[PDB]
This record gives structure tokens, sequence and C-alpha cells, in this order.
């Protein structure tokens, strides 16, 4: 059971204890604003289909 | 020194934010007006606590904090509350109408109208920073805002600040205190959309916290105040290394190299001991051995699951109070012989230990008793996939009938995002199963 | 009114337990996927243990111990016994055994102790098995080493007990099956009625490929073995009769000659895996019924063959045992408005 | 998500709508002048949901009173709380609607609808954040049924992103003004299934049976029926009006209660059942509240919950009692009767609690069920409709106002479709 990289200071201590070693597209501003606009389009479509039906 | 910006989204994020900043102030001896007597470098500095607080000429210590809610009630309580002086009005951002428990309404509809303002108020704090490490993001899985806006915010923070680290504090949905019936839908949608934008995420099951409060604090019907003060203790343990002199988990990148070797499997289990009622007249104080041993009881975990039927990829112990390396090594050595602690063939079977000698600080008139030593264990175990299995099942039951889907499609979302989000989760359950069996 | 669900329709034992539970009028049965159960009588494969104990206002019990397959699958049982300090490699009640894969593996270490039993001139015959569905017993193992470098799964190569105890009249073989119930408190309850599954064909030392006088499975004795039901019905000797035989024929009792060794192996096996499977501080509770299968050799030494995690009972005993599972495993947790079992407990000071 | 705009239409709409404003004004400490003489602060924390603040720190209902005849509305002015209401919010024609849906929807009602929409607009513009609308009406007359559904249609056109909520009183041969009620109701339900987010089905059949069988009243009046209505309306609006751990709005109610947009017809329940005046003095225990509120006999919609399955449930406990006893009992009902709650909506029962009890009771439970058993209400009215429609009986009253048989056949069809959909999810 080996105790290693023991660092001490006024506030406390830290260390690692080892027993066994190993048994061995984040999309653009553009692509986002298209997803948000495509959704708003479907929302404006669905609202137009309601106001068309109500106009009937 | 490198600054960390905290972001509190929705009711869960905001109330837990209050709980943490209250505690941080008590720990660093910052008063409600924002004055820190102990701080003798007036008008600035690069101390360890400046990671979380900036300073003004008048010697005022101000959180590197953004609160965001799509509805004003909860942030209005911060604005008029005990810590009103502490915060810059521009850090407290509210809309007029909330996301009505609907991921799609928080993300697409009401999201879009406020995202650019939020990112502007986030950019104002990033500009008061000599070397931004990145972000701590507090939210519910369950809320429309917590789920839906958080995932939009995270996508953009990746774009505007690509080099910076992003940690999550995430409240996983529990029926006993949940408000909505569609929380499984919100949970999966936001996990899917957020997964590649998050380096490390600490999930807290309201179920685990509720039962710790019932069982160990003798509280019949735990409130959010009860749950939140307990959660804030555990968050304080996890963040203490960013705010205090030490050599373990010193910057946000270290959380990832120490706890997350596989980037997708980035959900470390928090275990915390001891939790002791303040109204308990006689309490015989618990040893280094007893509290390290308590880190291997499921009843002390932030998520109820069984680490015995999984494998470990990393395990940190963060001690607060009268602890010294010898007691930890004796404790650890006893515990190997008694308990099933199997690591993956390709990791060292080891612990990383951090001791801060200041015992835990409890809020005056809180439910938690002073203790001379506490520990928070952060283990990345495959057993946590139990939480994903439960949640995915609930999701499959509802989605099989398309129950409530129309509320999401009505906000401009395609039925297809549901099955995509659920495929990612099927893939995630499989990654965990490969690593751990 | 306690609630239960049934997710293993083919379970002889739990079919009968669901029946006895209904017949009390204090247990109703829910639909398979109704999550609001007190009791799960669960499937055999991929039982979703991770969904147990997260239903507020319901104490939940399941009839399986998560991790108990370590004891109940051939290859893992051998790894458990060889790697657990509390049952050393020296362990005197398990036949020398090696795990062998079709082309980790022990094959190199298998030949070192095997090729000392060429030099030794010791009756060096083995058996190989999976986890009569493809069993082989060869002297040298030109066949065995090759036989299943051929078929699907991993296999165990296990010492063959050349010199077994001989029931007379018959000059024949048997295995003993004991039923053990582990309750939620990890009480270990041996059922007082065991059974000797018997061969009906005299045991033959020279012709091994004749899998009839060597293999004692209830299935095999109906198909291949023609003297089925000759001495006892049907290749099933019970404990009164076997005790009587041991008294008449060898002057001992079942208790002294055999059962002390069975009680020792059962409590030794289950106390080993207790820290891995116990549900003491868990959010759901487990019980499980195991079938332990023993061989007695001719010096009256008991050997463990395998543990069965999903065992069937013998026809006459169903009534009694199943009532006992209810009294001890179910009614202990969910109470209503001469014990059948022997409790295995020992606290020797040293 | 603050302001609700309330509308009451026709005789029943206004008699029930008035008793609502009486009961709710007493609970929030408001007197018939608008002056607050209360004592708690939970009363005024969300007063703005139902009330506008006027000159003198006075409270005026955000309420619009609509009728095609002056009768009932002159009876509201005359009534106890008549003076509370903004006088400009009284909109009335003079002709009446003669229990005729067609007159309400197409002839007499069209003449008056634009006036109503002007007063709706004056209240909506003044709103910091409009949640939407609640309407009180019968489905069996002409004004509340036919004009009320015409309003709902116009209001959706002009406010399509706001919630529409109705308290819709269903007709019954046991309490029956005219033979044509099944006609008026079936035409109205068609409108309701298209153009509302959530509808409280208040069944005059149920209100009669509770008055006769349970409350032991031999000759039940509209007053006895309207006592049960005013108690339920208080009940189901608690979490909109009072601060608790659940601060609900009409949208969150809709999202959580309605899994399929057409299945938004709620079966409300109340415990304990009181006949006005004589109120017994034995406070009810939480176990008792829980058993009664879920009992068929306590349902305001004449359906058997055991002939269907609960898609979703909302339950309001009012008074000072153990939070823990409430969670225990609520979990006992579900775990003890789990067959009657769809397995494919996990955790489908939600419970709120409020310290302020209604006038005259120490403790009360209000039940809101989206049960598939509500089909029984709709099948009842379909059978009554077909009995007449097979002989085109009484149709001349409608063709005389420009309507075609076609429109009746379309409405019969939508309602029978609605019944098939309830049936669909009862056998999942
Ligand atoms: N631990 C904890 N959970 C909370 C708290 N507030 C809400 N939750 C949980 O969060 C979920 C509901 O999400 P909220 O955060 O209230 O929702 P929101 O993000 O404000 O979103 P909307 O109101 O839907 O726009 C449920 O599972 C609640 O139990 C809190 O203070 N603490
Ligand atoms: N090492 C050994 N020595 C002698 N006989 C053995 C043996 N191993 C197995 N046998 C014979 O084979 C039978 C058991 O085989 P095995 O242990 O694979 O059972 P099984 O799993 O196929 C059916 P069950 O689950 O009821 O035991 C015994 O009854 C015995 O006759
Ligand atoms: N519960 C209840 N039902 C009513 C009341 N008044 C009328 N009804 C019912 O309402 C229907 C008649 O509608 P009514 O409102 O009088 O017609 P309108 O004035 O044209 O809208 C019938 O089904 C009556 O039984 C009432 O005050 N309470
Ligand atoms: C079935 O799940 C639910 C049922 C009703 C509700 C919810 C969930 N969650 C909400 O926020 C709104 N809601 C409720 N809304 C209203 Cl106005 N009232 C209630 C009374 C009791 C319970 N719930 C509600
Ligand atoms: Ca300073
Ligand atoms: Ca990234
Ligand atoms: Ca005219
Ligand atoms: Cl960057
Ligand atoms: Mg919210
Ligand atoms: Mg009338």
């Amino acid at each position: 059971m080996e105790v290693i990289e023991l660092n001490k200071c006024t506030s406390g201590q830290s260390f690692e204890v080892i027993l066994k070693p190993p048994s061995f597209r984040d999309p653009s501003l553009e692509e986002i604003q298209k997803k948000l606009e495509a959704a708003e389009e479907r929302r404006k479509y669905q609202e137009a289909e309601l106001l068309k039906h109500l106009a009937e | 020194m490198r600054e960390c910006i905290s972001i509190h989204v929705g009711q869960a994020g905001v109330q837990i934010g209050n709980a943490c900043w209250e505690l941080y102030c008590l720990e660093h001896g910052i008063q409600p007006d924002g004055q820190m007597p102990s701080d003798k470098t007036i008008g600035g500095g690069d101390d360890s606590f400046n990671t979380f607080f900036s300073e003004t000429g008048a010697g005022k210590h101000v959180p590197r904090a953004v609160f965001v809610d799509l509805e004003p009630t909860v942030i209005d309580e911060v604005r008029t509350g005990t810590y009103r002086q502490l915060f810059h009005p521009e850090q407290l951002i509210t809309g007029k109408e909330d996301a009505a428990n609907n991921y799609a309404r928080g993300h697409y509809t009401i999201g879009k109208e406020i995202i650019d303002l939020v990112l502007d108020r986030i950019r104002k704090l990033a500009d008061q920073c000599t070397g931004l490490q990145g972000f701590l993001v507090f939210h519910s899985f369950g809320g429309g805002t917590g789920s839906g806006f958080t995932s939009l915010l995270m996508e953009r923070l990746s774009v505007d600040y690509g080099k910076k680290s992003k940690l999550e504090f995430s409240i996983y949905p529990a029926p006993q205190v949940s408000t909505a019936v569609v929380e499984p839908y919100n949970s999966i949608l936001t996990t899917h959309t957020t997964l590649e934008h998050s380096d490390c995420a600490f999930m807290v099951d309201n179920e685990a916290i509720y039962d710790i409060c019932r069982r160990n604090l003798d509280i019949e019907r735990p409130t959010y105040t009860n749950l939140n003060r307990l959660i804030s203790q555990i968050v304080s343990s996890i963040t203490a290394s960013l705010r205090f002199d030490g050599a373990l988990n010193v910057d946000l990148t270290e959380f990832q190299t120490n706890l997350v070797p596989y980037p997708r499997i980035h959900f470390p289990l928090a275990t915390y001991a001891p939790v002791i009622s303040a109204e308990k007249a006689y309490h015989e104080q618990l040893s280094v051995a007893e509290i390290t041993n308590a880190c291997f009881e499921p009843a002390n975990q932030m998520v109820k699951c069984d680490p015995r039927h999984g494998k470990y990829m990393a395990c940190c112990l963060l001690y607060r109070g009268d602890v010294v390396p010898k007691d930890v090594n004796a404790a650890i050595a006893t515990i190997k012989t008694k308990r099933s602690i199997q690591f993956v063939d390709w990791c060292p079977t080891g612990f990383k230990v951090g001791i801060n000698y200041q015992p835990p600080t409890v809020v005056p008139g809180g439910d938690l008793a002073k203790v001379q030593r506490a520990v928070c264990m952060l283990s990345n175990t495959t057993a946590i996939a139990e939480a994903w299995a439960r949640l995915d099942h609930k999701f499959d039951l509802m989605y099989a009938k398309r129950a409530f889907v129309h509320w999401y499609v009505g906000e401009g979302m395609e039925e297809g995002e549901f099955s995509e989000a659920r495929e990612d989760m099927a893939a995630l359950e499989k990654d965990y199963e490969e690593v751990g069996v | 009114m306690y609630t239960f669900v049934v997710r293993d329709e083919n379970s002889s034992v739990y079919a009968e337990v669901s029946r006895l539970l209904l017949a009390t009028g204090q247990w109703k049965r829910l639909r398979k996927d109704n999550p609001r159960f007190n009791l799960m009588l669960g499937e055999r494969n991929r039982l979703p243990f991770g969904r147990l104990g997260h239903e507020p206002g319901l104490v939940q019990l399941v009839n399986y111990y998560r991790g108990a397959d370590k004891l109940c699958r051939k290859a893992s049982l051998v790894k458990l016994i060889k790697t657990s300090p509390e049952l050393s490699e020296s362990c005197t009640w398990f036949p020398e055994s090696y795990v062998i894969y079709p082309t980790t593996d022990e094959r190199e270490v298998f030949l070192a102790a095997y090729n000392r039993r060429r030099e030794g001139r010791e009756g060096n015959v083995w058996i190989a098995k999976s986890s009569g569905e493809g069993i082989l017993i060869s002297s040298e193992a030109s066949e065995l080493l090759d036989f299943i470098d051929e078929q699907g799964q991993v296999h165990v190569i296990q010492k063959y007990l050349e010199k077994p105890l001989l029931l007379e009249p018959g000059h024949r073989k048997f295995d003993i099956r004991s039923w053990v119930l582990v309750d939620h408190l990890y009480n270990i309850y041996l059922y007082r009625e065991g059974v000797l599954r018997t061969s009906s064909e005299p045991y033959n030392s020279a012709n091994f490929q004749d899998k009839t006088c060597h293999l004692t499975n209830h299935c095999i004795q109906k198909e291949y073995s023609k003297n089925y039901g000759r001495y006892e019905e049907g290749n099933e000797m019970f404990f009164e009769e076997f005790n009587q035989y041991l008294m008449d024929a060898l002057n001992t009792t079942l208790e002294n000659s055999i059962l002390l060794q069975i009680k020792h192996i059962i409590r030794s096996c289950l106390m080993c895996i207790e820290p891995a499977i116990s549900t003491k501080h868990l959010h759901y509770q487990s019980f499980q019924l195991f079938g332990f299968d023993f061989m007695v050799d001719e010096e009256l030494k008991v050997w463990l063959i395998e543990v069965n995690g999903a065992p069937a009972c013998a026809q006459k005993l169903y009534a009694e045992l199943c009532q006992g599972i209810v009294d001890v495993a179910i009614s202990s947790v969910f109470p209503l408005a001469t014990s059948i079992f022997i409790k295995l407990h020992h606290h020797h000071h040293h | 998500m603050r302001e609700i705009v309330h509308i009451q239409a026709g005789q029943c709409g206004n008699q029930i709508g008035a008793k609502f404003w009486e009961v709710i004004s007493d609970e929030h400490g408001i007197d018939p002048t608008g002056s607050y003489h209360g004592d708690s602060d939970l009363q005024l924390e969300r007063i703005n949901v139902y009330y506008n603040e006027a000159t003198g720190n006075k409270y005026v209902p955000r309420a619009i009173l609509v009728d095609l005849e002056p009768g009932t509305m002159d009876s509201v002015r005359s009534g106890p709380f008549g003076q509370i209401f903004r006088p400009d919010n009284f909109v009335f024609g003079q002709s009446g609607a003669g229990n005729n849906w067609a007159k309400g929807h197409y002839t007499e009602g069209a003449e008056l609808v634009d006036s109503v929409l002007d007063v709706v607009r004056k209240e909506s513009e003044s709103c910091d954040c409009l949640q939407g609308f609640q309407l009180t009406h019968s489905l069996g007359g002409g004004t509340g049924s036919g004009m009320g559904t015409l309003l709902i249609s116009k209001i959706r056109e002009e406010y399509p992103d706001r919630i529409m909520n109705t308290f819709s009183v269903m007709p019954s041969p046991k309490v029956s003004d005219t033979v044509v009620e099944p006609y008026n109701a079936t035409l109205s339900v068609h409108q309701l299934v298209e153009n509302t987010d959530e509808t409280y089905c208040i069944d005059n059949e149920a209100l009669y049976d509770i008055c006769f069988r349970t409350l032991k009243l031999t000759t039940p009046t509209y007053g006895d029926l309207n006592h049960l209505v005013s108690a339920t309306m208080s009940g189901v609006t608690t979490c909109l009006r009072f601060p608790g751990q659940l601060n609900a709005d009409l949208r969150k109610l809709a999202v959580n209660m309605v899994p399929f947009p057409r299945l938004h017809f709620f079966m409300p329940g109340f415990a304990p059942l009181t006949s006005r005046g004589s109120q017994q003095y034995r406070a009810l225990t939480v176990p008792e509240l829980t058993q009664q509120m879920f009992d068929s006999k306590n349902m305001m919609a004449a359906c058997d919950p055991r002939h269907g399955r609960y898609l979703t449930v909302a339950a309001i406990f009012r008074g000072r009692m153990s939070m823990k006893e409430v969670d225990e009992q609520m979990l006992n009902v579900q775990n003890k009767n789990s067959s009657y709650f769809v397995e494919w909506i996990p955790n489908n029962v939600k419970t709120a609690v409020c310290d302020i009890p209604p006038r005259g009771l120490k403790m009360s439970a209000t039940f809101i069920g989206n049960s598939t058993a509500i089909q029984e209400l709709f099948k009842r009215i379909s059978e009554q409709f077909t009995a007449m429609f097979r002989r085109k009986a009484f149709l001349h009253w409608y063709t005389g106002e420009g309507m075609d048989e076609m429109e009746f056949t379309e409405a019969e069809s939508n309602m029978n479709d609605l019944v098939s959909e309830y049936q669909q999810y009862q056998d999942a």
C-alpha cells in the first residue's frame, strides 16, 4: 500500500494511495440559429393552420 | 488564480444557488453586505476564494454568479432576501412566463427570446476575469427551464468559450417531491442535448436526499430548504478545492483528468458522511474509519444504486476537519478486506485524498450538527447507470403511447428529437454495460 | 392486501408460491409490468434489480440475490473458490477444477497438475461441463481438450470421482440435492428433506462413454437408462430410506456420515459471498432458494458439484417447501392477521 | 402567468359564476364593496390572479357577465355580491336564445359577441401576463351553450397562445328545462373538444343524485345543485389562488393533466359533501377525506371510475392536517387500487395542500380526474341525441335559424369519435 505526491500546507494535505496498478461536432452559432428558426417556422405554420381553420 | 463562473438555471438551480452562496459566505467569513474583514488586500487580489468572488473598491465581495429563471417569483426572493446586497442586480435575470414543465418551450420557444441577454450578462463577468477556467451549471433535469434553457445555454457556452471547462450540478427527478409528470421526457431531452457540452456532471437524486433527511435528520416531510442545505454541504465539499489552498482538484480541468477518463461516462457518484441531526442532544463523534466506511453505504449516496455490482474508474476522498493521512490509510486498508471494490482492468485501484483541516461549517439554526470530521467520496462507478435505466424505462412507458408529445411538437419540436434523445441514452446505458461487466 | 407480480411463468416453485399467496386472500397479483408491487417473483435473465426499491410507500422484496450467479454458474464458482481466501485452493470439499476457453484461461496450469497424474500412476480421469446437454468423461483428454475447442461457451475441466459410494442392491451411483433458503436477514435455512437422484445401471469403471451409470440427472434416467423406477420411484431415494440404508449397511447415520459436511459447505459458500450480495442496508430486499448438489465418495466424504440459482423441487416436497418459503422468506417481511428448516449458524471463538 | 379573465354566459353560467365570486371573495377576505377586511396574508399574495386592484385599494373581479336576456344579470346586480362587479363588464342583449344553440351561436349571439370581445380586450390589455380564460356556462340552453362556444372560438382566434378553461354544466332529464338539451349539449361538446385546453364536466345528473341519495334532499333546487358547484369551483382553483409548494397556473395544469389534446374533460370530486346551512361538527380524518374524494358518490360527473382508468389525477387537501398522513393515504389509494391508474403514465397522481380551508369545514379534499370513464357522460348524451335525431324531431327550431342536418350529423360523429378515443386508452 504505497502513499505518494504528499503535498502539505496550512489549510490541509493531499496525497494519492495506490494498492494494485492496472490489471492491464460541437456545432456553430449558425447551425444553432437554424435549429431555433426551423422550430419557430413549424410553430408559425401550425398557428397559420389554426387561423385558416378558424377563418373557415 | 483562475476564475470560475457559477450559473443557476430554473427554480432548482436558483434555490440550490442560494443555499451554496450562503454557505460559501459563512465558510470564507464574508458577511451578507459582502464585506470580508479577514481580507486585508482591499479592492482585489488573487487569493483562492477570488475564484468564486470578485472585489470592489468599497471592499465588497461579489459572487461570480448568474441566476436565470424564465419566471420572476424565485429570483425575486433572492432580490429582496437576506443576501440582496451581495449580488449585482444585472446577475439576476428573469422572464415573465415560465416553460410550463416543457423542455421544448424552455429550449425553442421562450429560450430564443432570452438566450442572447443571458450570454451578454455572462460575458460581462468573463471580462472581469484575468483567466476564466469555465463554468459550474446548477439546474433540475425535471423543469422546462432547468432542462430546456440549460441545454440551449450549454450549446452556446461551447461556441462563445470553447477552451473553457463546464461542470453540472443536476437534480434528478424524484416523484415524492416532483411537480410535473413529464420529468422523464425533460430529463432525456436535456441529457442528450447537453452530453457533449459537459466535462463532468454531479447528479443528485431528490429521492436519495429526501430519504437522508427523513432517516438521519428525523424530518417527517423534508422541504426544499431541508434538501437544499444538505445538497449545498455536498457541493461545498466538491468545490472547496477551488476556493482553498490545496494540491487536489485545483482547477476544473483536474475534475475531468481525476474523475472522467471516458468523456461520455462523466457522472461521478457523490457519497457523504456524516449527516447528524442538530436536535440530537447526545451524539458520540464518528472516527476517520467510521465515516470512510459510510462512503460505501448506498444509504449515504446522492443516488441510490449498488457500487458492488459495477466497476470503478476513479475514487477521490475529500475530508473536512480533524483528519490526518495515517487514519485515512488505516481506514482504507480495513475497508478493502470487508467490501467489494472492483476497478476496471485498465485503471489503478487507488484513491486520491484531499484534506482541508477546517471542519464543515453548518448554517446557524439549520438541521445539520457541527462534526469534527466529514468526508465526501467522488467515485466514477458504472453502478450509476441504474439511475439512467430507471429514467429510460419511465420514458419508454410514456413515449410508447406518445402521451404528452403533442405539448412538445406544439412548441416547434419534431417527434424525431424524442427517439434521437432516447437512442443516445440507449448508447450511454451500453457504454456503462461494456466498461462494467 | 400485499401485492406481487410473476415474471417467470416456467418456475415450478414460484407458480406454487403465487398459488399459496392468493389462497390466503391477503395477497392479490398485479400485471407483469405494474411497478407498485411489494413482491417480485422475477425472471431468470436480466432481472432489472436497478428498478427495485424506488417506489415510495412500498417495501419491495425480490426472490433473487443480485450477484448470486457467482456461485451458480460453473466457471465463476471455480474462480470464486480458487480466488476467495476463505475457501483456499486447498479447499478439501471441491474437486480440483480448471476453466478452459474455446480458441482468462488456465489450460497451461491444467497440464502441470494433470501430467503429475501421469507420473503419479493415479486414476487420472476428468469431466468437462458448460453453464445431458453435451457432457464428456475421457481418461487422457485427446478428445476433451479438442471436444469443445469446437462448441459455443467457456467450460470447466473438473476431477472425476472414480471411487464413489455404491448404493446396494445395485452397485450404482447417486448425487444429493439439498434446498437452501437465504432470507432477507441472510439467515441460511437448509430444508430437512433432501433427495438422492439415483442411477439405476450398475457403475462401470472401464466404459466411461456409457453416460447412464455415470450421469444422475432426472432427464437422462428416463431417456437412456432403461431400469428407471426399479428400486425407488423414480430414481429418487428420500432421507428416511437413505438414513435406514446407512444404518443397516454401514452402521452410521445420514446426520454424521454426510449432513455435517453438507451444512459446512453450504454455510462456507454463502458466508463467502455475503458481503457481495447482502441486502441488509439496501433500498430493496432479496431472498433466494438454491439447490446444492453433492457427491458422496466411498470413504463417506461429501464433495460439492454445483450450486443451482433457479432449482426445481421434487414432486412430493413442493407443498411443504413452498409453504416454508412463504412462512420464512415472505411472511417475515409482509406479516398476516416444528420448523421445516435447519438454521445454519456457527460462532466458534479463536 | 398571473391574470385569469373570467366569463359567465347565460342563466346557469351567471348563477354558478356569481356563487363562485361569492365563495372565493369570502375566502380572500373581500366584502361586497371590494374592501379587504381579512387577517392572513396568503389571501392577498395572489389576489391579482382573479382580481384587479382599483382606486382606494379596492379589489374588482376580472369577470365579464354575458347574457342574451337581462333577467339573471339584473338578479346578479340585486344579489349579495352584485356591486363587486365592474358595471361596464355587464354585456346583455334583450331577445333571449329560447334554449336554442343556433340562436346563441349564429343569429342572436353574433349580434352581441363583438361587444363581449371589446370588454374581454379591455381586461386582457390591462394584464401584466394573461394565463388565459375560464368560462362558466351550461351546455343545455342557448346562450351559455351556443353563444359561450361562439365566444371561445373568437377568443382562441384573437388569443391563440392563451389557455381556455371551462366549467361546463351537462344537462340531465332529472333536471331538464327542455327536450332539446341533448341537441344543445352535443353541438357544444364538438366546440369544446376543438377549442378548450381543459373542461370541468359538471353533470346535473351527478349533482341531483348527490342531493337526493347522499345529502337526503327530497326536492333539490338549482340552489342545492349550485352549492355543490361553488364548493368544487373553490376546490379546483385553490392552487391558482393561494401560495403553496405548488404555485400552479392553467398551463401547467393542462400540460400535466392532458396526455392527448382531445381528452381534456375532467371529472371533479369533493369531500365531505355538505347540504348548505346544516353543517355537521365532526371534522373528517385524512383517511376519510381520501376514501370519500375518490368514491363514485363524491364525483360531480355521473360516471363510475371503476368502468374506466385514470390517465392523471390532481388532489387538493385544504385545512390544518399532517402532510405525512396525506402522502401516506394518497400512496395507499394508488398502491391498493393500482389497476385503475394507467401503468404507461408513471406517477400520474399529484397532491397539493393549502392551510386555509373553505368556509364552514375544518378539512376538505377536492378531486380532479382525467378518467376514461367520462365516456359514459358522452355516451349518455349521444343516446338521448340519436333517440330524437333518428326522427329529425325538434330540428325545425334549428333549420329555422339557418342550420343544416349535416351540422348535427358532423357533431354526433365528433362526439362518438371522442368516445372511441376514451375507449382506445381504457384497453392499453
Ligand atoms: N432539490 C431540489 N429540487 C428542486 C427544487 N425546486 C425544484 N426542484 C425539483 O426540480 C423539478 C422541477 O423543476 P424546477 O426547477 O422547479 O423547474 P424550472 O427549471 O423552474 O422550470 P419551469 O418552471 O418548468 O419553467 C422537480 O423534480 C422538483 O422536485 C429545489 O429547491 N431543490
Ligand atoms: N466431478 C464429478 N464426479 C463424479 N460425477 C460427476 C462429477 N461432476 C458431475 N458428475 C455427474 O453429473 C451430474 C451433475 O452434472 P452437473 O453438475 O452439470 O448437473 P447439471 O447442472 O447439468 C443438472 P443440475 O443443475 O440439477 O445439477 C451428477 O449427478 C453426477 O452424476
Ligand atoms: N347546475 C345548474 N344547472 C342549471 C342552472 N340553470 C340552468 N341549468 C341547466 O342549464 C340548462 C339550461 O340552460 P340555461 O343556462 O338556463 O340557458 P341559457 O340561459 O340560454 O344559457 C339546463 O340543462 C338546466 O338544467 C343552475 O343554476 N345550475
Ligand atoms: C398528474 O400530475 C399533475 C397534476 C396536476 C398538476 C401537476 C401535475 N403539476 C402542476 O404544476 C399543475 N398541477 C395542478 N394544478 C392545479 Cl391548478 N391544481 C393542482 C392541484 C393538485 C395537484 N396538482 C395541481
Ligand atoms: Ca482581497
Ligand atoms: Ca466541449
Ligand atoms: Ca335582432
Ligand atoms: Cl475559448
Ligand atoms: Mg420554474
Ligand atoms: Mg333557463
